[PDB]
RNA sequence: AUACAGUGAAACUGCGAAGGCUCAUUAAAUCAGUUAUCGUUUAUUUGAUAGUUCCAUGGUAUAACUGUGGUAAUUCUAGAGCUAAUACAUGCUAAUCUCGACCCUUUGGAAGAGAUGUAUUUAUUAGAUCAAUGUCUUCGGACUCUUUGAUGAAAUAACUUUUCGAAUCGCAUGGCCUUGUGCUGGCGAUGGUUCAUUCAAAUUUCUGCCCUAUCAACUUUCGAUGGUAGGAUAGUGGCCUACCAUGGUUUCAACGGGUAACGGGGAAUAAGGGUUCGAUUCCGGAGAGGGAGCCUGAGAAACG
């Protein structure tokens, strides 16, 4: 039970910087088209 | 005023009740000698 | 309701012969549902998957929105005088989409006294109501179909476009 | 109760295997069943198909997809793990689907026609294809009717074919469908029969629409190899 | 108005105008040979059906070639079996007559009607016709 | 339970200031500590307790947006807030770099700050704590490092709070006390000062007159102390004008030319700056500038140079002059800067300026002859105050034919600084002439003749209102001339001034020509004029557009003469922009609402394609595009191309014949259009009547014959069921015609 | 221009613009007429083809019926016999439209029982 | 194998049946293709796609099951007693994002200020400029009218009885010493909100072989024709209702007349000689004793 509370919090940070991070990581790249154009 | 006030003749209804002969429990006579005023 | 087809009538060449089919489900007429006044009772009706739809009856905390500023606050609901979509729905006074109602301006009182300070710029046949309390108010949300009541207020040019019809 | 595109010999069954939804529509796909049973004939029978798909050799698009009336439709790069085979298929003169076999740096991508342009929510651009690809963040000049390069490892945009006057056009539709050689001539009419005239050996000449014809590289220079005879 | 996908105009027909006469003439004039049978292996129930006819053995050589080609038997198909087998070996044995099909000059069916004459290069004019042969 | 607070909290207003303040004195009691902490300082703080804390701070937020009018405020309440923003001072301020619990009660200060800011938001005059020197010293006593903390674009709790404690009436007691406007002026003029810098001076030039209108004289030395601060601030508002918000600078120098006269070069500093006001930015508004202007005058009134400013003020005055702008308002502050600029040039500027200003009288025409029997020396600001009235201001039309004389007879007495004059009249009437003016076109034209004083006799005779043989004799002179940039882009601005989508008038095409035949003959001084004929067939282009495209099509063509002749002389230039406009002019062939116009266009590309090798590879591609608008089923567009192609032919030489007869036949194929597209040879044959005895290949124009004369065509037309076609009068006995004296 | 009831007024003075080749006058972008089924400003969005030709009544308002005579190869009888169509048409405030008058319009959106076509262009 | 452990009648469960006969005669309205839906629904297919926390685990109430029974009797029953959940329904949850006064020069960011969603239904508006290869060169610049390009003609004030911020699993003991499961820590399937595609449906543009004027008028007599608003809708829509206008189709064939409409229209396969026999989808719509009303579902006016 308590692993699986281990578990659950660690999946959902790692979600968390996987996702929240690449969003921002891909608008840079529209930022880049947006600089250039 | 096309729908409006169709005065025509319709099916179902035409005998769908049926009349009463005496009817009214009082007189007609009893209808001027009541309301003469 | 009945139904939603051209089958029944006829089109803008005058033809007959009708007598064509048994009616489908995807030609669905409900019950037209006039909302009135009441305690607040939401039917909630089901269409298309789970698209469920809100048929209000009963509604009464209508947000109605301070024009000049677009301030959407909650109040009651009195009576709507006119609306010739149905001269009688007036007689009646039930409660659809783009009537005038007329509104217990209570609330639009405490907030304009808390973001102005003093009590009564804005227009005069206005500020009468300002002054009394029921102020006009259309009715923009569809309580037959999203179940809401949600309105506009009535601030002068508005007003005198309702107050010359009626 | 076949289509044309398939080349299906009348000689096979009753039943005609319907595809199931997918990335493409009915009637523009073929399913695998149609692929790989009895056209390049690496089976015999459904019951063998489902047997090297639960085995798992396709690997269509880059991913497995493990299914027997899946719709590949245009260009979708059939890979097959055995033999290293890769397939890019497109259409012939005459309505069929032609199976060509191309390389591995070839199969590592494919293109895609852009069909719309959105601000669909929260600030992204947007675009989607014939297989439905709805990849973020191209440049503000995709029109309608250009071409990405998707990247088919991951899923970004690498190169970009505008749609203009001159550019190496692929018509997929109606009575012009599978024609190469996009110049005698430019009509683009307001509703109808408005495209990019193709050629002939004699340079005749072609009518087609917008979205039933796509680009695939310039004049002498796609970087897409392409059968011959 | 508009173009519309037509499989029936860029399907192969080739059987509309496939006259025999005409074939048995190219046949003659072809100078090439033919690839007939060793010569027994073409008669079919030990004489009680026929031969075979050309078209017979053309469509045999057909069958198993698809038939080696993708390892399936054919099968005995009741409707479609009902229909051509009894109604082609019935024809066969009216009309075929020692290998060879005396059908056809039973038959009224014009040749140069769709066969012959032309229709696309029709030269309907002098200076096309003129052109056509210079 | 936060969408169910709100609602408590929009619920949370019915009951009177009594209730509503016996609730916020209930949360003011949660962990106030008055006991405590309302000496000087707290005894003692928890991480749980200032989470208490923040959420006491959340929930003053909360009630004073909910009543943001009265708010229900007390005392105790003001006790708690303060002890919990020393708290968080205190605990921000004492606790190690963790930053954890730190940051938590840094934004739980930063939102108490806020909450603060909220009580002033709301019942800001209502009651004026009389002990405010309390909190305002405990808020001091925090925030003593605050210096530059607050200049930045968002930076606005301590910002917001010294401008609210700027903004009141006598709130500003805790201001006066020891310091607000010295930590503000810090901020204010740090260097990398952002857009809430003129949030700041506005505030600082609206807390001026509550500093001023105090009786204590500790404000006075304050207000005295804020008018030094628009003195040392002077470079804010100037790197700050990045939009047009300047009627905060123009209403801070304006009180300050009111309130302060404190230094002669203080003056000059204005003065300079506020003509820097209408030399830096060319989007000031009317009231704006002449506030300026205005503001300029009344330093200059009080502490004005004599030489410097002088010249300084003169400028302003000459540019201003030339402005007049706002129905003379801007004229009467011009003149008011011309008599208080104080020299001699501004006296005889005022003199002159008042001579002729005297509210819409005959004064001018009076002036203008006074000051032309009375030149005075000065010149500049009598130039432009003459020049505006030779511009499209209707009166004094000879008085400012007699002005531009003057200022020549002046230019030719001078024999250097008065022909870089003249150099500035001629770029005044070069402007003039590229115009939609009457009155001023004729003074500018009239100007030509006196900097000109044959040539005398053209230009009188252009500006003589007969038009027809003055036209001619244009036409003649420019013969003669053939036989310049900016001078002839100045007379052929002129002629197209006077021949400008003028459609009530005729010999349209001889004033056209006259146009093409003046570029001509200025596209022939290649050295000098080849970018000023560029430029010409360039704005004669973009009027190929721009609304109207008739007589602009054979602009176009004849501009294209330019070209034909730089191409049979050349027998390196830029071929790209050529070839880019050449498909641009194919994008207009596809227009047809612009048929006959693009028919010229194409033979406008046709004619200036005359390259080395491009013309091989463009011009069959060119005879298509001219070609596939003319089988195209037209009654008239395709006669109408016919004429175009007919002058193609004519244009090109033998050697594109073949071209164009393949390109022809390659776009004209199929049935019953080929019995009607042989029109198309049929006029271009006779159309090179003038080419010498070799030929093209001839085996495509005797195909035509042919296929039109002989067979399906025979019989075609040797039947009886056709309907009509004017296009066949059998037409094909004419290209043998054509050949006889060509191929044979 | 308010003969009848519930604000009429444009649903969000405004102005908008079809594109593709048509263009708007300009009391159609800046004027006092409501345009509440006017491409031009309208409600709805121009889509799918365009057709033209001459009218014959206009006689109700809001109703342009357009005729459309267009060739037809016959191969039956072989002659031409002429076509002729009907169409009706929302008003625009860019040509009273009189006898005569080819004009053209785009499909979109069925506003009455039969009208899909709203008149973008006069000549 | 003293809290489970294999066979497994009868019960809950996941799904199965996933498309079958007869009867009265519809002339591009039945049908086929096609245009469109920024005019709309969508289970499944496919590609994408979540930031509000004041002084170690939450509650009885029902089965199956036992027990007492009724009735001629059912997949008819009723009392009494227990008992479980991915059934019902209340409720436990670290600190990271930009502008950067200051920089110590590269290991560069410490102070301050501003942050932070979805689902429903309401309004204002973000949605004219600057850069040169050149106007004059005075080998400096105010530069856009010319010569070419560019940002460009969801930000917020509220409701709603609001959904959520994983009680799913697998592969891999793996790294660290906070001195003990102290942090586990790497990845992948199933979730999970929303968009688009695909599938299908509904509308809708147009096109498509009988003779028909002894059918010349029809349409307002289920609104006829359109406009305005509301209702209902999956939405467009006189689809329905209030008010208003008197329209609309037609000799360039309206509207109406019938069958070898058990036949026809490509509806489709064509066959190497049968020339309207010769492959099929569909005759029209209904019906589950008879009309009526209701319910279920991504899809129905259900063969159940």
């Amino acid at each position: 039970r308590l692993q699986r509370k281990r578990h659950q919090r660690a999946l959902k940070v790692r979600n968390a910087q996987a996702q929240r991070e690449a969003a921002a990581e891909y608008a840079q790249l529209l930022a880049k088209r947006l600089s250039e154009r | 005023k096309g729908r409006k006030l169709n005065y025509s003749v319709q099916d179902p209804i035409a005998n769908y009740e049926a009349p009463i002969t005496s009817g009214y429990k009082w007189s007609d006579d009893q209808i001027d000698e009541f309301f003469a005023g | 309701g009945i139904s939603r087809d051209s089958r029944h009538k006829r089109s803008a060449t005058g033809a007959k012969r009708a007598q064509f089919r048994k009616k489908r489900k995807f030609e669905l007429g409900r019950q037209p549902a006039n909302t009135k006044i009441g305690a607040k009772r939401i039917h909630s009706v089901r269409t298309r998957g789970g698209n469920k739809k809100y048929r209000a009856l009963r509604i009464e905390t209508g947000n109605f929105s301070w024009a000049s500023e677009g301030i959407s606050k909650k109040t009651r609901i009195a009576g709507v005088v006119y609306h010739p979509s149905n001269n009688e729905l007036v007689r009646t006074n039930t409660l659809t989409k783009a009537a005038i109602v007329q509104i217990d301006a209570t609330p639009f009182r405490q907030w304009f006294e808390a973001h102005y300070g003093q009590t009564l710029k804005i227009e005069s046949s206005v500020e009468s109501q300002f002054s009394a309390g029921r102020l006009y108010a259309c009715i923009s949300s569809r309580p037959g179909q999203s179940g809401r009541c949600d309105g506009y207020i009535l601030e002068g040019e508005e007003l005198a476009f309702y107050l010359r019809r009626l | 109760a076949a289509p044309h595109h398939w080349l299906l010999d009348k000689l096979s069954g009753c039943y005609a295997p319907r595809p199931s939804a997918g990335p493409h529509k009915l009637r523009e796909s073929l399913p695998l069943i149609v692929f790989l049973r009895n056209r390049l004939k690496y089976a015999l029978n459904g019951r063998e198909v489902k047997a090297i798909l639960m085995q798992r050799h396709v690997k269509v698009d880059g991913k497995v997809r493990t299914d027997t009336t899946y719709p590949a439709g245009f260009m979708d790069v059939i890979t097959l793990d055995a033999t290293n085979e890769n397939f890019r298929l497109v259409y012939d003169v005459k309505g069929r689907f032609a199976v060509h076999r191309i390389t591995d740096e070839e199969a590592s991508y494919k293109l895609g026609k852009v069909k719309k342009v959105q601000l669909g929510k929260k600030g992204v651009p947007y675009v989607v294809t014939h297989d439905g690809r709805t990849i973020r963040y191209p440049d503000p000049n995709i029109k309608v009717n250009d071409t990405v390069k998707i990247d088919l490892a991951s899923g970004k945009i690498t190169d970009f074919i505008k749609f203009d006057a001159g550019k190496l056009v692929y018509v997929t539709g109606g009575r012009n469908l599978g024609r190469i050689g996009t110049i005698v001539h430019k009509e683009r009419h307001d509703g109808g029969f408005d495209l990019v005239h193709i050629k002939d050996s004699l340079d005749n000449t072609f009518v087609t629409r917008l979205n039933n014809v796509f680009v695939i590289g310039e004049q002498g220079k796609p970087y897409i190899s392409l059968p011959k005879g | 108005f508009e173009d519309r996908f037509d499989a029936r105009e860029h399907k192969d027909r080739s059987n509309k105008s496939r006259m025999q006469a005409m074939e048995e003439y190219i046949r003659e004039s072809s100078d090439q040979p033919d690839w007939s049978a060793s010569i027994g292996a073409d008669i079919v129930n030990h004489g009680r059906g026929g031969i075979k006819s050309l078209r017979d053995t053309e469509k045999e050589r057909r069958v198993t070639s698809f038939e080696e080609d993708n390892f399936t038997r054919l099968n005995i198909t009741n409707k479609a079996e009902k229909r051509k087998q009894k109604q082609r070996e019935r024809n066969a044995r009216m009309n075929v007559i020692g290998g060879e099909d005396f059908g056809i000059f039973s038959s009224k069916r014009k040749l140069e009607d769709s066969t012959s004459r032309r229709g696309a290069k029709k030269t309907r004019s002098a200076w096309d016709r003129a052109q056509r042969r210079l | 339970n936060g969408s169910q607070s709100i609602k408590a909290e929009d619920e949370k207003v019915v009951m009177p200031y009594v209730l509503r303040i016996f609730f916020g004195r209930a949360q003011v009691p949660p962990t106030s500590g008055q006991k405590r902490s309302r000496k000087i300082a707290v005894i003692s703080v928890l991480p749980n307790f200032k989470k208490p804390y923040i959420n006491d701070f959340l929930s003053l937020a909360s009630e004073r947006l909910d009543y943001n009018y009265f708010f229900g405020n007390s005392h105790q309440i003001n006790s708690s807030k303060a002890t919990l923003k020393t708290i968080r001072r205190m605990t921000g301020f004492v606790n190690i770099v963790n930053s954890t619990l730190s940051v938590l009660r840094t934004n739980f200060p930063l939102h108490t700050n806020s909450v603060l800011q909220p009580l002033i938001y709301s019942i800001a005059m209502a009651y004026y704590v009389l002990d405010t020197e309390s909190t305002e010293e405990v808020h001091l006593r925090k925030m003593a490092s605050n210096l530059r903390q607050q200049g930045l674009k968002c930076l606005s709790s301590v910002f917001e709070f010294v401008g609210n404690t700027f903004d009141w009436s006598t709130s500003m007691e805790d201001i006066y006390a020891v310091v607000v406007k010295p930590r503000i002026s810090h901020f204010s003029d740090e260097n990398l000062q952002q857009p809430s810098s003129l949030l700041r001076l506005f505030l600082y030039w609206a807390h001026n007159p509550s500093l001023y209108q105090f009786l204590y004289y500790d404000e006075f030395a304050t207000a005295t102390a804020l008018m030094d601060t628009i003195s040392n601030q002077h470079v804010k508002e100037a790197v700050i004008g990045p939009i047009i918000e300047a009627a905060d600078s123009i209403i801070r120098n304006p009180v300050n030319d009111d309130h302060y006269v404190d230094l002669v070069t203080l003056i000059c500093t204005s003065c300079l700056k506020i003509l820097p006001s209408l030399y830096v930015k060319l989007s000031d508004s009317n009231s704006i500038s002449t506030f300026l202007n205005l503001l300029v005058s009344i330093t200059e009134m009080g502490f004005i140079q004599d030489d410097h400013v002088r010249s300084r003020l003169i400028s302003s005055l000459i540019s201003i002059l030339k402005g007049k702008l706002k129905k003379l308002q801007e004229n009467d502050t011009q003149k008011i800067l011309k008599i208080l600029k104080l020299i001699v040039f501004n006296y005889n500027c005022s003199w002159s300026d008042i001579e002729e200003l005297y509210t819409t009288i005959s004064s001018l025409f009076k002036t203008f002859d006074e000051r032309n029997l009375r030149v005075s020396l000065t010149e500049l600001f009598i130039e432009l105050g003459r020049k505006v009235p030779e511009l499209e201001s209707i009166s004094k039309l000879v008085a400012d034919l007699n002005s531009y004389s003057s200022s020549r007879m002046h230019e030719y007495d001078f024999p250097d600084f008065i022909n870089e004059k003249p150099n500035l009249n001629e770029a005044s009437k070069s402007i003039s002439m590229l115009k939609d003016i009457l009155l001023p076109n004729i003074r500018i034209g009239l100007r030509d003749s006196l900097e000109e004083v044959v040539l005398s006799y053209m230009v009188k005779n252009t500006k003589y209102f007969t038009d027809f043989e003055d036209m001619a004799i244009l036409l003649y002179n420019g013969d003669e001339e053939a036989d310049r940039r900016q001078r002839a882009i100045k007379r052929l601005g002129e002629h197209a001034h006077q021949l400008k989508d003028n459609s009530i008038s005729h010999y349209l095409i001889p004033m056209i020509e006259h146009y093409v035949f003046s570029d001509d003959e200025r596209y022939r001084n290649i050295g000098n004029e080849t970018q000023i004929a560029i430029g010409g067939l360039a704005q004669h282009m973009s009027w190929n557009q721009y609304k109207a495209l008739l007589r602009r099509y054979i602009s176009m063509l004849k501009t294209k003469p330019n070209q034909m002749k730089q191409a049979v002389q050349l027998i390196t230039l830029r071929i790209v922009r050529d070839g880019a406009e050449s498909k641009l002019t194919l994008s207009k062939f596809p227009s047809e609402r612009m048929p006959i116009a693009e028919a010229l266009v194409n033979i406008v590309l046709g004619l200036t394609n005359d390259d080395i090798t491009n013309f091989l590879p463009s011009i069959l591609t060119n005879i298509c595009q001219v070609l596939r608008s003319k089988s195209e089923e037209l009654r008239d567009a395709v006669r109408v191309t016919l004429g175009k192609i007919s002058i193609i032919l004519g244009a090109e030489y033998l050697v594109f014949v073949i071209k164009e007869l393949m390109a022809t036949l390659k776009r004209g194929s199929q049935i019953h259009v080929l019995s009607y597209t042989v029109h198309y040879i049929l006029k271009s044959m006779h159309g090179v009547l003038k080419h010498s005895d070799l030929d093209t290949s001839s085996s495509m124009i005797v195909k035509i014959i042919m296929e039109n004369i002989f067979g399906f065509a025979g019989e075609e037309k040797d039947s009886e069921n056709y309907h009509t076609k004017v296009k066949e009068i059998k037409s094909n006995k004419s290209y043998d015609a054509g050949e006889i004296l060509a191929s044979n | 221009q308010s003969e009848r009831a519930f604000q009429k007024q444009p649903h969000i003075r405004w102005y908008k613009n079809a594109g593709l080749g048509f263009k708007t006058p300009k009391t159609a972008i800046e004027g006092s007429y409501i345009d509440k089924k006017c491409p031009f400003t309208g409600l709805v969005s121009i889509r799918g083809k365009i057709l033209t030709g001459t009218v014959v009544s206009t006689k109700m308002h809001r109703t342009i019926v357009i005729r459309r005579a267009y060739l037809h190869y016959i191969p039956k009888y072989n002659r031409y016999e002429k076509r002729h169509k009907n169409v009706p048409v929302h008003v625009s405030p860019a040509f009273r439209v009189q006898v005569g008058d080819i004009v053209t319009v785009g499909q979109c959106r069925p506003i009455s029982k039969t009208v899909r076509f709203n008149v973008v262009k006069v000549s």
